């Protein structure tokens, strides 16, 4: 279920991951209650990201630009120029 | 077919040698104390200037190129060390100034903005003659020019050498005009107040951008005004974006804020219809073989003791692959061909002192690169010319002339880099300031003066011990010293990088380990223009 | 780096609003009745004189334009509606001829064609000015010269409106030899009887191709022969192809049939040894972010209401972008920078009334584009200059006289598109036929005279009205519209499109829903000359 992702509109997938992780489910005590018993459990707020996570999206959208400045080399006559590295060294 | 194996330069030095040891450690002290110091000259003004300018909603001068240039793009920052000391007490960090050469929508540009930390913007000398280098360099290289102008106006104090003369504050307006009859594009950016001359610039540009509040041009400031009119008008009214974009229509662009101005500028540059096309052969690019950081035990900060220049060469080419011409002939001079970044050079290196066989040996070298069209870059050590009556009687002016003359009239890009002395006419022979050399730099542990200190010590102490001795007044050993120490300190004060660099007489002084990057970025922003055919005056044979 | 987001030109329009739905109907009105129309001249002749031609083993004149162009390409037809109710009581579908761009063996070539079915192929007086301009079109370019050569000679009852002049029948031989001078390839296929004048045409062709039978070609012809000297000759046997192709040697090639002389004509083209060169920086190209069909509902056909042209703009350049010149400053006039197709163009068009500020702004527009070589499209939606004591005052005439001067002298291509009015000066100062643009179009609703029909009832209401309140007797206001209403019904009749497009003044009517596929192919056709230098005459400041 964690491999199965999808973009663009919502999903059942995150509730789904919810109701295998509860502890009542691994155990095999399923009633057909079980989602308004346990509706608060299954329904969960999302929590603030760690600064690490934070980290691996501001390192992303950096070497996303790499690739745009890559593309844009391909098509240049100067493909081998030192401006075209993404360096950002002074 | 490329598939021949060749020889490489290079030999790997001595770690363990007391030599390196020694010379790793002057070079490495010289390269820490340039960077502190530009680390200082990074802050501009001050923390209450700093301050004073954010405070105002505008971004600081360095923010404002960092997001003017491509994403991670290189920046080519020149003449740093401009105004280092240069006035008796007064810190002008940079000269007021910053300019360099970056990367604006896959274009490379000049980029000239004022620092308005640095005493409210104000012109000084050096700041002048900073921006008049920049233009300079944009023209020979067709590199279109972005103002982000912030100025308070010339300094007034020294207004003499700032307004009347042909290289003073009027050739700035007069290297736009000819700029753009060239089809060199002109762009400023008015992100603070422009006076008096300063209004000019957003004028003579071809395209022009202004802030909202922020931006303000008027030939006469309102102190003026009220002086000459008694009226009281506040800046904005006076100019301002809205008065110049919709009334006035001096303003091409209206812009929110920096963010907006410079998002627009970046817009201005895509739309000027130019792509670089090169006129020299291209081979894919090669790390040197050997490590950049061993030229600080190879070359130290001794200028007596001396080094085999091949070496620098074998770790900035590519590959380390060089072909030696004339080897054998005129051994003090070393030339031949080899690639960086995959472009062609020519180099011309000293290797000790010039004789009639090393000038006519580079006199012939040159003209081979000039009919080939392929790049020059000079690498001056010198120590002078050879001294001996049988060498003059040979015509060793003679021969020293004929490159200076070839140099000279070279129409390929020529870059130089001074990695040890430059003295005398060895000076003009390399490529000198005065001959135009697309760009020059020099090494932390360079020295430039008419000729060594040592040497006009001595000189001195033939002329006056002979002043005393004809006279038949006694001279004595004690009496040469209080002739010989003020001369070699005046020499050393005057030589030293950082003076040669406060002024504008270099580029800038750069760290050896990153020589091969510096040129790398100098070479390719000279091809930006067409290699002219190469006219010679008379071989005086 | 081209990874920049930038902002969109557009809105969506209120599809509900009564207005929207008005200006639909209407405009979709007129582009019913323009279809229909060019579907009946589509037809030729007729039934009798098409049965006939094919009963002769020829092609249609139409369908020999599909065989010669290459499979699937686009064929851009030239003054559809020349000779459109031209003469009094003769009907000439498209003028006789058939003219248009299309690419043959991969190469964009100028097609004349003429129509045999229509009065036997006879030279009306608007045929010779069709070909003129098809001739005209293809030097200015550098397209070469196809000519399907099937006529029947001078109309003799209008022979002083073909023959005589400079721009008469005797041009097109002239013209033909100065693009054969400048290696524009002239190329004539004889798919039928040519004589007196027409047999110079393969005479004066570079490479000359002919049918076997259909063909012939005699100076003169067989009746002129036996007036002259009572000879009975055929037409074949005095011309014909065999004769030609291999006693008298006017025969280059030697076809069949129509669609062999038409596969010989492709190979003609592919030994050119030509190649398409841009001298322009390229793009991607994308599609405008609205459809186009809304510009019905957005124009409309009253031209008494007003339109934002930027609306027109947002849905034909490429991605709707555009970027604004001088957006606040002479606001009733539009410039800025786009791409269609992935080409640069600068675009001007009308917003209001023209004024002092938007001329200096198209002014100083026109000299940036010839700066950096960048083709202009002028979009005409004029209703005449600013009056008013004042304007006179400060030099209107002077600041609009700078633009027609600026607009005169621009070497760039230059393309007009007239989707409104255009009237008095206003259109030379928007490219008027008058100033060479390469092509000119018009939409249905258009309307262009000397002035608005209103202006000319009311300006004749007013020195009548003098007339007889100065000279004292009375004159009421029946006597205003006995004056005024024949007046306006004049200038409605001879500033109608149809009125403007039977003669050749306008390249074509257009749907506005094609606007941006004509645009993109004769922008594609004008790049296959290169761009010249502009040199300007005296900007009068
Ligand atoms: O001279 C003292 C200050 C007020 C008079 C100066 C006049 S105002 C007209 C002219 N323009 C200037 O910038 N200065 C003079
Ligand atoms: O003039 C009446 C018709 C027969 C004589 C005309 C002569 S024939 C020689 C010359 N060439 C022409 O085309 N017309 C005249």
């Amino acid at each position: 279920l964690r491999q199965y992702n999808i973009v663009g509109l919502h999903t059942n997938i995150d509730f789904l991951l919810n109701l295998s992780g509860h502890p009542e489910f691994e155990a095999g005590n399923v009633h057909t209650d079980f989602i308004p018993q346990h509706h608060k459990q299954l329904l969960l707020s999302r929590k603030a990201a760690a600064k690490e996570s934070l980290c691996q999206a501001a390192l992303g959208l950096i070497l996303k630009e790499k690739a745009m400045t890559d593309t844009f080399t391909l098509q240049a006559h100067d493909q081998f120029s030192p401006f075209s590295s993404s360096s950002g060294r002074r | 077919y490329h598939g021949d194996s060749v020889a490489s330069l290079g030999t790997q030095p001595d770690l363990g040698s007391a030599l390196y040891q020694e010379n790793y450690k002057q070079m490495k002290a010289l390269v820490n104390q340039l960077h502190e110091r530009v680390e200082h000259i990074k802050l501009g003004g001050g923390e209450k200037a700093r301050a004073l300018h954010i405070s105002r909603g505008k971004l600081l001068p360095r923010e404002r190129i960092d997001n003017l240039i491509d994403p991670g793009s290189p920046f080519l920052e020149l003449s740093q060390f401009a105004g280092y000391q240069l006035y008796d007490n007064e810190e002008v960090p940079g000269g007021g100034i910053i300019t360099g050469i970056g990367r604006v929508s896959g274009v490379e540009c000049m980029i000239i903005a004022n620092d308005a930390t640095v005493k409210g913007g104000a012109y000084y000398p050096v700041t002048v003659k900073k921006q008049l280098r920049a233009q300079e360099i944009a023209m020979q290289n067709r590199l279109p020019c972005i103002y982000l102008v912030d100025s308070g106006g010339a300094y007034l104090p020294r207004q003499a050498d700032v307004f009347p003369d042909r290289d003073h504050f009027g050739r700035t307006f007069y290297n736009q005009a000819i700029m753009s009859s060239k089809n060199i594009a002109q762009i400023a950016v008015v992100m603070g107040s422009c006076t008096a001359g300063g209004a000019y610039v957003p004028a003579m540009a071809d395209e022009n951008i202004i802030v909202r509040k922020q931006g303000t041009i008027f030939l006469a400031g309102p102190p003026l005004v009220k002086a000459a009119t008694g009226e009281e008008v506040s800046a904005e009214d006076l100019g301002g974006a809205d008065l110049h974009c919709r009334k006035s229509g001096v303003s091409d662009h209206w812009a929110l804020d920096d963010h907006h101005a410079l998002h627009l500028t970046r817009k201005v540059v895509r739309n000027l219809n130019y792509q670089k096309k090169l006129d020299v052969t291209i081979e894919p690019s090669e790390e040197p073989l050997f490590p950049a950081d061993e030229l600080y035990g190879i070359v130290g900060a001794n200028l007596k003791r001396s080094f085999d220049v091949r070496e620098v060469i074998a770790r900035i080419v590519d590959g380390s692959r060089f072909t030696e011409f004339k080897a054998f002939y005129g051994d003090t001079l070393v030339t031949g061909f080899a690639r960086i970044f995959g472009y062609p050079v020519g180099i011309v290196g000293n290797n000790g002192v010039l004789f009639s066989e090393s000038a006519k040996k580079g006199t012939h070298f040159v003209q081979l690169c000039c009919q080939r069209n392929i790049p020059l870059l000079f690498l001056q050590n010198i120590t002078g010319f050879m001294v001996g009556r049988e060498y003059e009687a040979e015509g060793i002016a003679k021969d020293g002339a004929k490159m200076v003359a070839a140099v000279a009239c070279a129409q390929v890009p020529k870059i130089t880099l001074i990695i040890g002395g430059s003295y005398g006419a060895g000076n003009y022979g390399m490529c000198g300031r005065a001959y135009s050399p697309r760009f020059l730099y020099i090494w932390p542990n360079a020295r430039i003066s008419v000729m060594g200190g040592e040497q006009a010590a001595n000189v001195l102490a033939t002329i006056t011990k002979d002043q005393r001795a004809r006279e038949g007044k006694q001279f004595s050993s004690a009496d040469e010293a209080a002739l010989k120490e003020p001369i070699i300190k005046k020499f050393e004060e005057e030589g030293n990088p950082y003076y040669s660099s406060a002024r504008v007489w270099d580029d800038g002084i750069i760290d050896p380990a990153d020589t091969r990057l510096v040129l790398g970025l100098s070479f390719s922003a000279a091809l930006n223009a067409p290699i002219e055919k190469t006219d010679f005056g008379i071989f005086r044979m």
